[PDB]
């Protein structure tokens, strides 16, 4: 019965085209198993200066293995990567690390952009018991009251790491729809390997996007989907003003070494508990402390540092696309317009405008690293006007 | 005072005491001992030191065997 | 139903027995007769059989001869035993159904990861000139009673006191081990120890978190207890029963902590005399270790020896021990058999 | 103890030789082919920039400017990069050009180097006989087999071939080398101790060393010539030549060439002539360093998981010979998986001494594309096993000496301490028992000193 039936599963899958060329097409189906969802982007409108809120379910669902030795191990490790790749892409923003554990919510790291503080917090978050049940109501309470004091010229989005369990919290979180719909705060959850309808209704009543974790690769995809600053609901803001352009200071300008250290509890700046020698300078406090392209606590305006953060999204929107042809128009001497090679896996990648020939390793290098076709350069800037 | 044309070998005290036993289990009398300093340094009549490159390891392996 | 247990003879529902290896002239008069006759009332029942590598083929005769059941159960971790390629075992018990992968227990599962350690030490040479002088079994006791062994023994106690987790040391024989339980005095047992206080020692060990240290002898692994610990140290390595020793560690070592990391958390230690039978046996022993293959490391030096206040730091103190060994006989140098 | 310099010697090859001979004799070592030879067998990055100025520096720059080229960071590394470059005798310390010593290079090398930098259609560049591909009569991967099998008939006939070697007088140099030897009846081409070490080596630079020692056995030809020719081999391959090695001939240049097809690295046709052939071998001599290109054959991955040697790939018999010295006694079939021994392969280094890196080298040379997807830590503990195994058998450090015991005084012993420490002929002392371990070679100078007082 089943001793045969356990091996009726194996026997055919083992078997293939016999005689010659055996265990060959089994490898071909594995390549045919590949090539999942690429981009499907092309959007406009919103996404600028997010104010994210990490919300972590700490529950007994973590004790199931399912991808890793812990579901936090699946979670927490790639959050650091998600932190770094965020600060890579979006430095104009800041993130609220808030942890739910034992039916409450602990705002673990404040809404800020200092990566080491966030990452070591995750390195502190390693040895978490995740005792108790999730409570989103305490999480939204922090999320309200913090972002309540943020301007309406702020992007208001929440990223919830939920372990798909029972949403164990009172006090009419169904009525928190109209609370937060009016409060123009977006809330995005993704479910860990299952679905919560109420939370699925929550996000579809939000405009925040809900998903379910499939796999570790798939876990990365939706992170990567939420790296990009999304086009949230209309009528948020237009502008955001008193973007402080700073100065770097060399502390060697006119008076050479007239100050042994530029942090002595009286100097304009010197914000954090450490010694400094003068590296930076804000306009409004005239605040000189450790360099930070974010904001301050006395002038209270945004320490904008343009080549970093006014450059990051500044080309992250205006992209175009390529096309693929299997044909052989042999442009070059059977070459690439970029790296100049050939393999011909029938993916001759042609630009939409300048129409230049590329490979996967030239398409990926654009569509992950270069983000534009340089074949448009020499082609845009020469007749540009 | 005394010209000593022996050969210094340096090793662990574990084996430095052992060569006394090889002196007592020498086929002849004492030649492998001339004078040993304290713990790591010995002096040998240079005859079979080249043989003692392999005569020692062939012996210690066998003695522990049984 | 063994060793005057006689618990519920009249009326058998579900029974525990022991392999009636008797074949004697009125061994147990009515008692083994009950073992005979309530086997008949058992009808067939089930043959729950732990570890039949322990069973000889002479007793495999009495497996089928005495017990004539219709369903068996072989609970035997050993696949191949006793070098007997003449008599196989499917004729005894039928098919051998399932074996469980180590990988899917030790990496994905509750079974902890042992770090096996055959640790050899540079001895003092004033154990060894005597050893090679004397071709008489007092020579076995020489490397045995070694402070260089004790310096390793003293070491990992406080090194793993700092992790506040359970440790157990298995020696070879008592009177050397006794002085360990004299010098750095710990929970300990021996052969004729009273079991009710041995149980208190289990209570003092397996329940009380204040003292995670314990000593055992040849009997405690075999005849009294299954210890339940996290870190094992061994001294005894002389007899060629590879598995019998390897199943002692395989039973005792449990999960150390609720460790988040994927590291090794169960721990084995062995103390090896260099230039010795112990050096020679360990070579075949680590061969048997890599014959099944686990997380193994030979270390020789400590993680800073004089970091700890090492007792027997003076060799004069070791000479005080040496003259005890000079006063010692062969009687400290024999196991239970 | 045992010799350990006969294995590597890869900067001293151009130093201990060169500094062991005269400046005018190494003036001959500034042939224009010998220019690339200077820069590459030294590997400092620090002296490798101190050269780079001198093509634009005719002037002797002052010493302090480059003595203070690099500040507080790695002053020793600057100093270690300095006197060795000076020890090449390529520099000249000027006296007082402007008031103080300002160093400068030998200009005749600067003459020779700049032609190998820009311009020059000279004798090595062109105009006399350098090179010539006329029409393809013979191909390189076919000759790569020659560049494999001559190594075999070298390396197998070291161990001993059931086949035979070609008629060479090289064996009478390799028996002379102390790699091989032969007792007088029949002259058996055995191994003494050192070919066994070279069996454990795998680079042609040892061959090169005995080929540098080829003229040393009372031969008087161009040592200048052959080392130019040693570079003149190091030209990759792809050149037949309209007998261009005879148009650029010399006496030893043609005769010792007969030996380069004995050494296999040249390939000579009928009459040992009409062309020449450099083999792809002509780039790993150039370094002697391991090299990703130095893969010979690409068998596969190995591992030594559970230290049980763990690999397959039925290879040629030379690798089988490379482990016939290294793993017998539970050999198996068609995959070459001889099991492991922690004693026999340990005993299989006793005729070599320690093969510490030579394990690690043949770790990355057993099956060659193993570093493609494997761990950085290829032996987890297994290096230390091999180490402790090597650190087991080495129970002796052979050192002769003269010892001074029962000295008549105690403070004059400290004089003779300070006397010998002046001489540097002491190896060790015991002041507590009035003992000094003194070299017996420097015994006589104290023996003379004690008899004088
Ligand atoms: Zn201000
Ligand atoms: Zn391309
Ligand atoms: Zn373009």
């Amino acid at each position: 019965r089943w001793e045969g039936g356990y091996e009726r599963t194996w026997e055919i899958l083992k078997e293939d085209e016999s005689g010659s060329l055996k265990a060959t097409i089994e490898d071909i189906l594995f390549k045919a198993k590949r090539k999942r969802v690429f981009e499907h982007h092309g959007q406009v409108r919103l996404g600028m200066m997010r104010h994210l809120y990490v919300v972590v379910d700490g529950s007994r669902t973590m004790e199931d293995q399912d991808l890793k030795p812990n579901r936090l191990t699946c979670t927490l490790k790639l959050l650091e990567y998600f932190v770094e790749e965020y600060f890579d892409q979006n430095p104009i923003s800041q993130i609220g690390i808030i942890v739910t554990k034992s039916k409450r919510a602990e705002k673990l790291t404040e809404l800020s952009g200092n990566p080491r503080k966030h990452i070591t917090s995750l390195k502190k978050a390693v040895d978490m018991t995740c005792h108790g049940e999730p409570s989103l109501y305490n999480s939204l309470s922090i999320a309200m009251q913090t972002l309540k004091h943020m301007p309406g010229h702020t992007s208001r989005e929440v990223l919830i790491i939920f372990s798909s369990l029972t949403t164990c919290d009172p006090s009419n979180i169904y009525d928190l729809i109209k609370t937060l719909k009016a409060a123009k705060i977006r809330v995005s959850v993704i479910g860990l390997s299952a679905e919560v309808r109420v939370c699925t209704v929550l996000a579809r009543e939000t405009g925040g996007t809900y998903h379910v974790i499939l796999d570790e690769s798939h876990y990365k995809e939706l992170l990567t989907h939420h790296v990009s600053p999304p086009p949230a609901s209309s009528s948020s803001e237009c502008s955001l003003i008193r973007m402080g352009f700073p100065q770097h200071t060399i502390a060697s300008l006119s008076d050479q070494d007239a100050k042994p250290s530029f942090s002595m509890a009286h100097l304009d700046g010197n914000t954090e508990p450490g010694l400094t020698l003068g590296g930076y300078f804000c306009p409004q406090c005239r605040a000189k402390y450790c360099e930070l392209p974010v904001e301050c606590k006395i002038c209270g305006l945004t320490l904008v540092s343009a080549p970093h953060l006014a450059r990051s999204y500044h080309h992250l929107f205006p992209l175009d696309a390529f096309q693929e042809i299997p044909l052989e128009e042999y442009n070059g001497e059977r070459f690439c317009y970029g790296c100049q090679g050939e393999l011909k896996d029938q993916h001759v990648y042609v630009c939409a405008v300048c129409q230049n020939v590329f490979c996967v390793d030239c398409d990926v290098f654009v569509h992950d690293s270069l983000h534009c076709c340089p074949g448009c350069i020499h082609k845009i800037p020469a007749p540009s006007g | 005072v005394n010209v000593l044309k022996g050969v210094l070998i340096e090793c662990d005290p574990a084996m430095k005491q052992f060569l006394l036993y090889l002196d007592e289990s020498n086929a002849l009398g004492k030649k492998f001992i001339i004078q040993d300093i304290d713990d790591t340094h010995v002096f040998v009549i240079a005859e079979l030191v080249n043989v003692l490159q392999e005569r020692v390891g062939e012996l210690m392996d066998q003695n522990a065997f049984s | 139903f063994t060793s005057d247990a006689k618990d519920k003879p009249i009326g058998c529902s579900v029974a525990i027995s022991t392999y009636s290896m008797l074949g004697h002239t009125t061994k147990r008069s009515w008692e083994a007769e009950r073992v005979m006759e309530w086997l008949k009332t058992q009808e067939w029942g089930l043959m729950i059989l732990d570890e039949v590598h322990t069973i000889p083929a002479k007793m495999f005769r009495r497996v089928l001869t005495i017990v004539q059941a219709h369903c068996k159960l072989g609970l035997t971790a050993t696949l191949v035993r006793e070098d007997d390629k003449i008599v196989d075992l499917n004729f005894l018990i039928g098919p051998k159904l399932y074996e469980a992968n180590w990988m899917e227990l030790q990496n994905n599962g509750y079974i902890a990861k042992v770090q096996c350690a055959e640790v050899w030490c540079p001895m003092s040479p004033e154990f060894y000139r005597e050893y090679v002088a004397i071709k008489t079994k007092k020579r076995i006791l020489l490397y045995t009673m070694n402070p260089n062994k004790f310096r390793a023994c003293q070491f990992l106690i406080k090194f793993h006191e700092r992790r506040n987790d359970k440790i157990i040391v298995f020696a070879d024989n008592v009177f050397a081990l006794k002085e360990y339980a004299i010098r750095l005095n710990k929970p300990y047992i021996y052969g004729p120890t009273s079991q009710g206080e041995r149980m208190q020692i289990l209570q003092n060990f397996k329940h009380n978190p204040k003292i995670n240290t314990i000593f055992i002898s040849k009997v405690g692994d075999t005849s009294f207890d299954l210890p339940e610990a996290n870190v094992l140290i061994q001294i005894s390595s002389h007899g060629g029963s590879r598995r019998q020793e390897a199943q002692r560690l395989g039973r005792v070592l449990r999960a150390k902590k609720g460790m988040v990391a994927e590291e090794y958390n169960a721990f084995f230690y062995s103390l090896v005399s260099q230039d010795t039978q112990e050096m020679a046996y360990s070579t075949k022993r680590q061969r048997f270790l890599v014959d099944q293959g686990y997380s193994f490391k030979v270390i020789t030096k400590l993680a800073g020896m004089e970091e700890e206040d090492l007792a027997f730091s003076t060799k004069e103190e070791q000479q005080q021990l040496l003259q005890k060994v000079l006063a010692a006989t062969d009687l400290d140098a024999e196991e239970e058999v | 103890s045992r010799g350990l310099n006969r294995v590597h010697l890869q900067c001293r090859n151009l130093q201990e030789f060169l500094g062991g001979l005269s400046p005018g004799v190494l003036d001959r070592l500034y042939g224009h082919p010998a220019t690339c030879l200077a820069v590459f067998r030294e590997l400092p990055s620090l002296a490798k920039n101190w050269v780079m100025r001198m093509l634009f520096l005719e002037q002797p720059l002052p010493q302090a400017a480059v003595a203070l080229w690099v500040k507080k960071e790695f002053s020793k590394a600057q100093e270690e990069s300095t006197g060795l470059l000076s020890g090449l005798r390529i520099w000249h310390t000027q006296l007082l050009p402007g008031g103080l010593q300002g160093l400068i290079l030998n200009p005749i090398f600067r003459q020779n180097l700049r032609i190998a930098l820009l311009g020059g259609g000279k004798a090595w560049s062109d105009d006399t006989s350098q090179l010539g591909p006329d029409k393809h009569a013979r191909d390189v991967p076919s000759l790569d087999k020659y560049a494999e099998e001559r190594w075999e008939v070298v390396l197998h006939f070291m161990v001993g071939s059931p086949s035979a070697a070609v008629s060479q007088d090289l064996a009478q140099l390799l028996s002379q080398a102390g790699l091989m030897k032969s007792t007088e009846p029949g002259e058996p081409p055995c191994i003494t101790s050192a070919g066994f070490q070279f069996l454990l080596l795998d680079t042609p630079a040892q061959l090169w060393y005995f080929m540098l020692q080829y003229l040393q056995t009372a031969q008087s030809r161009g040592m200048d010539l052959v080392e130019i020719l040693s570079f003149l081999f190091q030209l990759s391959f792809s050149t037949l030549g309209k007998d261009y090695s005879v148009e650029g001939m010399s006496d030893s240049l043609l005769n010792f060439l007969q030996h380069l097809r004995e050494f296999g690295l040249v390939f000579q046709r009928k009459r040992k002539s009409r062309r020449y052939y450099p083999t792809r071998l002509a780039i790993n001599l150039s370094s002697g360093v391991s090299g990703a290109g130095g893969t010979v054959h690409q068998p596969g991955f190995i591992v030594v998981e559970t230290n049980y040697r763990l690999y397959a790939y039925t290879e040629s018999e030379l690798q089988i010979a490379l482990i016939a010295l290294f793993s017998e006694m539970l050999y198996r079939f068609p995959n070459m998986v001889v099991a492991q021994v922690t004693r026999e392969s340990v005993q299989q280094a006793i005729a070599s001494g320690i093969t510490a890196q030579q394990i690690i080298h043949f770790l990355r040379t057993r099956a060659h594309p193993v570093m493609l997807k494997q761990t950085p830590v290829l032996p987890p503990t297994i290096t230390d096993q091999i180490r402790l195994w090597e650190l087991e058998r080495d129970r002796l450090r052979f050192t002769e000496g003269v010892l001074y015991n029962q000295f008549l005084s105690q403070v004059d012993f400290e004089l003779l301490l300070a006397h010998a420490r002046e001489l540097g002929v002491l190896v060790f002392e015991n002041s507590a028992k009035r003992l000094m371990v003194v070299t017996p070679a420097g015994h006589s100078d104290v023996k003379r000193f004690w008899k004088r007082q």
